[PDB]
């Protein structure tokens, strides 16, 4: 157990740690698969929505 | 022997009416009564009401032995049929319907604290001092 | 760590001191029955609460058909190569994630935990 934590607290904060870095992980790939013609990325890069 | 392979056949009997009627006691094993005290037996009625849809009452050696007071199940017999098998020198089961199932309880008998004089313990609701010697003052 | 009642009026004993040979005395004060206990404890409490919950599972629970079903770690008294696990989820009582495992053969039901 993590220290001030509750075993069931600490195994939560693990399985969503590493549920997070998992979808950072996805977002990234799916952000670098991007195209230059992509009007979803050109959306989000203007800034405008 | 005999036992290992024993086969027993009785027959049942049902005569239709007797002018006796039949009940059945409830005792539970808890409160571990003996058949040995009971020497001198009393069953009358109860005079809190005041008779046949009226909670019952049974003495045991008068004053000396225990008292119990008998109530009358809740369920109907609509839909269900006691029988008791007695045995007899003859050999043929005899099978009784029963009237009413009556159920029994223990009472105390010692200086019990009556309700005009329970009402001064209670302004000791939660100031109640030695619980254990509230018997030795009565 | 045990508790029994009264005999002739059938009520709830309590403890009682004797001054003379100075012996814990359990008592009805709703009587004058006193009797000696063989105990000679009075009163416990687990605070930390590690019972044991081998006593507290059911040994019928493994007959469920929406617990889970394992292949591997088999039974003790019989070898019966399939068996169910779960937790105990019962609130206050610790924290652990650890699992119970229960025998699900008809006749059986020695529950282990490991
Ligand atoms: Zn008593
Ligand atoms: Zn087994």
């Amino acid at each position: 157990p993590t220290p001030g934590n509750t075993l069931r607290q600490t195994f939560e904060n693990q399985v969503n740690r590493i549920l997070n870095d998992a979808r950072d992980k996805t977002g990234s790939s799916a952000q670098k698969s991007l195209s230059e013609y992509n009007n979803f990325k050109s959306m989000v890069v203007s800034g405008a929505k | 022997g005999p036992s290992s392979q024993n086969v027993t056949e009785y027959v049942v009997r049902v005569p239709k009416n007797t002018t006796k009627k039949y009940n059945i006691m409830a005792f539970n094993a808890a409160d571990k009564v003996n058949f040995a005290t009971w020497n001198q037996a009393r069953l009358e009625r109860d005079l809190s009401n005041k008779p046949e849809d009226q909670p019952w009452l049974l003495r045991v050696n008068g004053k000396s032995g225990r008292k119990f007071k008998g109530i009358k199940k809740g369920g109907v017999t609509e839909n269900t049929s006691y029988y008791i098998f007695t045995q007899c020198p003859d050999g043929a089961f005899e099978a009784f319907p029963v009237h009413n199932w009556y159920n029994f309880t223990p009472l105390a008998r010692h200086r019990t604290l009556t309700a005009e004089e329970a009402e001064e313990e209670w302004e000791r609701r939660n100031k109640v001092l030695n619980h254990f010697s509230i018997m030795q003052q009565r | 760590v045990g508790i029994r009642f009264c005999q002739e009026c059938n009520n709830m004993l309590y403890p009682k001191e004797d001054k003379e040979n100075r012996i814990l005395l359990y008592a009805c004060r709703n009587c004058d029955y006193q009797q000696e206990a063989d105990n000679s404890c009075i009163y416990v409490n687990k605070i930390t609460h590690e019972v044991d919950e081998l006593t507290q599972i059911i040994a019928d629970v493994s007959q469920d058909p929406t617990l889970p079903r394992t292949e591997d770690h088999p039974c003790q008294k019989c070898g019966h190569k399939e068996a169910v696990f779960f937790q105990s989820h019962s609130a206050r009582a610790e924290d652990a994630m650890r699992l119970y495992y229960v025998c699900t053969a008809p006749h059986c039901g020695h529950r282990w935990t490991e």
